[PDB]
């Protein structure tokens, strides 16, 4: 079975293919899955020729494994070759999503309703996330998955990483093609041991998208990206500054001219006001002063959502980080085999 | 004002009307009110005959928008090898400094696009360029996990 000239191999569970997508990691068609009678997405991967692969592969593969969540995209299935010999391929078998949050947000306005569910359920995917000592570190609307019925499921877990609050201490975002326009400032400054609130601050610059339908801080590099931020924030307090580690980091900041703060109503005067009371509490500077996960979904805002006891905690958190830098591609290769074992 | 019409046809990614435009007279070196020209547009969505017919007839290789990016800088950025080299041949300056002073190198380093940085290399751009924060390329690959990148570097 060959489907624009590469093997595309998904056994008679799965039929009917359809190529829709591929690039760096992942050619990607939908097919049929015979046992459940609908159609799913199917990502054919081969990454073993290089570290950098592997470490992602394995990373997204135990982390998609652990998490069960309405919030987040599952694993349904994983096809690969009966001995690790053969195993040239590894298909990851996922529920197929008709669309996503950028694509919504370049074919309508959002209505003030949608805005507030889809700021919920974000933040109720992002709660269970960080209840299990992740970051994801690459939220976006590209990576806001949408049905017809506007559930969303957070689905891209290549950049993710596990919270070690000591020792090696995260950790480049080494896919240097996509969008940096969600990234949080210390991100921009190479900051040391970033923490969950790098995933608010993303989440932040999505609520503000969805308030405007266009992108808050869109920077074409990190200094532009710098500018774009401080010149909403204004400069940072001599406090916030006092805060940054790096030298030069803070000795650049230190170097700029005075921007005074733009009040989030003039930028978005037609938005909720509790919204942007919000948005104001997600888009601080210092990553310390962030409104946490729990804290945004007990906002006014998000008050017809918020139901705590519907809201649920992973039961197995990630404990430390997986040791896989270091580690060759060959050792990665016996990891993502065993990782895979569940399915066959 | 076929300037307009040409502007976004070169967006678009449409040859033919691009084609059409120029023959009916187009202003090549159009600009919109961000001072992206026809061949910045082109150079940034990668369609490499658009990018060849706009500078056959004269566009400005070198044109600035309000951010100083060229279409180098566009091509550098989003990955554009062929566009990168055909932009050379026209006399693109290697070494162009946006607003924060990042060289078309700068973009490349950090989008880690490998052969572009080479032809870049090739080309006479400036290996040592600091932008305005102090960062070289090299500072780049260091910062960013580059080990590929700072395997070229030195």
């Amino acid at each position: 079975e060959m489907v624009r000239g590469q093997v595309f191999d998904v056994g008679p569970r799965y039929t009917n293919l359809s190529y829709i997508g591929e690039g760096a990691y992942g050619m990607v068609c939908s097919a049929y899955d015979n046992l459940n009678k609908v159609r799913v997405a199917i990502k054919k991967i081969s990454p073993f020729e290089h570290q950098t692969y592997c470490q992602r592969t394995l990373r997204e593969i135990k982390i998609l494994l652990r998490f069960r969540h309405e919030n987040i995209i599952g694993i349904n299935d994983i096809i690969r070759a009966p001995t690790i010999e053969q195993m040239k391929d590894v298909y990851i078998v996922q529920d197929l999503m008709e669309t996503d949050l950028y694509k919504l947000l370049k074919t309508q306005h959002l209505s003030n309703d949608h805005i507030c569910y889809f700021l919920y359920q974000i933040l109720r995917g992002l709660k269970y996330i960080h209840s299990a000592n992740v970051l994801h570190r690459d939220l976006k609307p590209s990576n806001l998955l949408l049905n017809t019925t506007c559930d969303l499921k957070i689905c891209d877990f290549g950049l993710a990483r596990v919270a070690d609050p000591d020792h090696d201490h995260t950790g480049f975002l080494t896919e240097y093609v996509a969008t940096r326009w969600y990234r949080a400032p210390e991100i921009m400054l190479n900051s040391k041991g970033y923490t969950k609130s790098i995933d608010i601050w993303s989440v932040g610059c999505i609520l503000a998208e969805m308030l405007s339908n266009r992108p808050i801080f869109p920077g074409k590099h990190y200094l532009d990206q710098l500018n774009h931020i401080l010149g909403i924030l204004g400069s940072p307090s001599q406090e916030d500054l006092n805060c940054i580690i790096n030298l030069k980091a803070r000795n650049y900041l230190l170097s700029l001219p005075h921007k005074n703060k733009v009040p989030w109503n003039r930028l978005f005067p037609n938005a909720d006001s509790k919204a942007l009371d919000l948005l104001d509490k997600m888009l601080t500077f210092n990553p310390h002063k962030r409104i946490e996960v729990e804290q945004a979904l007990a906002h006014p805002y998000l008050e017809q959502y918020y139901d705590p006891s519907d809201e649920p905690i992973a039961e197995a958190p990630f404990k430390f980080d997986m040791e896989l830098d270091d580690l060759p591609k060959e050792k990665l290769k016996e990891l993502i085999f065993e990782e895979t074992a569940r399915f066959q | 004002d076929l300037g307009k019409k040409l502007l976004e046809a070169a967006r678009a990614g449409q040859d033919d009307e691009v084609r059409i435009l120029m023959a009916n007279g187009a202003d090549v070196n159009a600009h919109d009110d961000q001072g992206s020209t026809p061949l910045h547009l082109a150079a940034w969505i990668g369609h490499p005959e658009i990018v060849e017919v706009l500078l056959k007839h004269g566009a400005d290789v070198n044109a600035r928008d309000t951010d100083g990016w060229t279409p180098l800088h566009l091509a550098a950025d989003n990955g554009h090898l062929e566009i990168v080299e055909v932009l050379l041949k026209y006399g693109a300056d290697v070494n162009a400094q946006d607003a924060y002073g990042l060289t078309p190198l700068h973009l490349a380093a950090d989008r880690g696009h490998l052969e572009i940085v080479e032809v870049l290399l090739k080309h006479g751009a400036d290996v040592n360029a600091q932008d305005k924060f102090g960062k070289t390329a090299f500072d780049i690959s260091i910062d960013n996990g580059n080990e590929d990148l700072a395997e070229i570097l030195q």
